[PDB]
C-alpha cells in the first residue's frame, strides 16, 4: 500500500 | 503521445535478445548524460478512499486523486498547481487557494507529511541537480498496479516501473530513449536504449525490458480520456  | 515512441524503443531492444549474446558489454551502454531529472522517489497507495500520492526526488509532492484531478506542491512548500480532469492548469498556493479545493488540500498535506516522516526516497544516491524549482513539474498521468509492481506515468512522457519483491526499478524516458535501473543494492546506472542493443546486458536487466514493455503495451491500450 506504499512504497520501502 | 511519448508511449508510442516508449513502445518503438523497447520493442527495438528486446528484439535484439541483447542478454543472449557472446559477451555482454553492458557498462558500454551506460550513459551519465541521460540520467533523468524527475522520479517518483516515494508513494502511498490510498486509492481505496482518496487516490495515489507520490514524492517527486526533488521533494516536490503530488496526488492523483480518485476522481482524476491532480494537485502539485512544488518543493517551496506553499506553490500548488491544479490539474482538472481535461487537464486544465491553475496556479495557486496553501495560503492562497479556491475553498472549492479545501478538502483536497488537506488530503495533499496529510500525504506530504507522511513521505516527510516515513519511507526511504528512492534514488537517493543521485546528485540533487541545480536547477528551476519552479519550472514546471512533471505530474502523474496515471498509474496501475499488477501482483509483481507499480507503474507509473509521468506527464513529461517518463514511465517508472517499481517491483515489489526484489525493490529493483526502471526509469524509462522516450525522450532521451534511455532506461534507468535501479538494483538489490540501490546501484544506480542510466543506459542508452539503443546502446543496450549495441552491447547488450546481464539477463536479469533484459527481463525487466521485456516486462516493461508489457506494461507499456498496457499504457496504450487503455489511455482513454475525454
Amino acid at each position: 500500500l506504499h512504497s520501502t | 503521445c511519448h508511449l508510442s515512441d516508449m513502445l518503438q524503443q523497447l520493442h527495438s531492444v528486446n528484439a535484439s535478445k541483447p542478454s543472449e549474446r557472446g559477451l555482454v558489454r553492458q557498462e558500454e551502454a551506460e550513459d551519465p548524460a541521460c540520467i533523468p531529472i524527475f522520479w517518483v522517489s516515494k508513494w502511498v497507495d490510498y486509492s481505496d478512499k482518496y487516490g495515489l500520492g507520490y514524492q517527486l526526488c526533488d521533494n516536490s509532492v503530488g496526488v492523483l486523486f480518485n476522481d482524476s484531478t491532480r494537485l502539485i506542491l512544488y518543493n517551496d512548500g506553499d506553490s500548488l498547481q491544479y490539474i482538472e480532469r481535461d487537464g486544465t492548469e491553475s496556479y495557486l498556493t496553501v495560503s492562497s487557494h479556491p475553498n472549492s479545493l479545501m478538502k483536497k488540500i488537506t488530503l495533499l498535506k496529510y500525504f506530504r507529511n507522511y513521505m516527510s516522516e516515513h519511507l526511504l526516497k528512492a534514488g537517493a544516491n543521485i546528485t540533487p541537480r541545480e536547477g528551476d524549482e519552479l519550472a514546471r513539474l512533471p505530474y502523474l498521468r496515471t498509474w496501475f498496479r499488477t501482483r509483481s509492481a507499480i507503474i507509473l506515468h509521468l506527464s513529461n512522457g517518463s514511465v517508472q516501473i517499481n517491483f515489489f519483491q526484489d525493490h529493483t526499478k526502471l526509469i524509462l524516458c522516450p525522450l532521451m530513449a534511455a532506461v534507468t535501473y535501479i538494483d538489490e543494492k540501490r546501484d544506480f546506472r542510466t543506459y542508452r536504449l539503443s546502446l543496450l542493443e549495441e552491447y547488450g546486458c546481464c539477463k536479469e536487466l533484459a527481463s525487466r525490458l521485456r516486462y516493461a514493455r508489457t506494461m507499456v503495451d498496457k499504457l496504450l491500450s487503455s489511455r482513454s480520456a475525454s
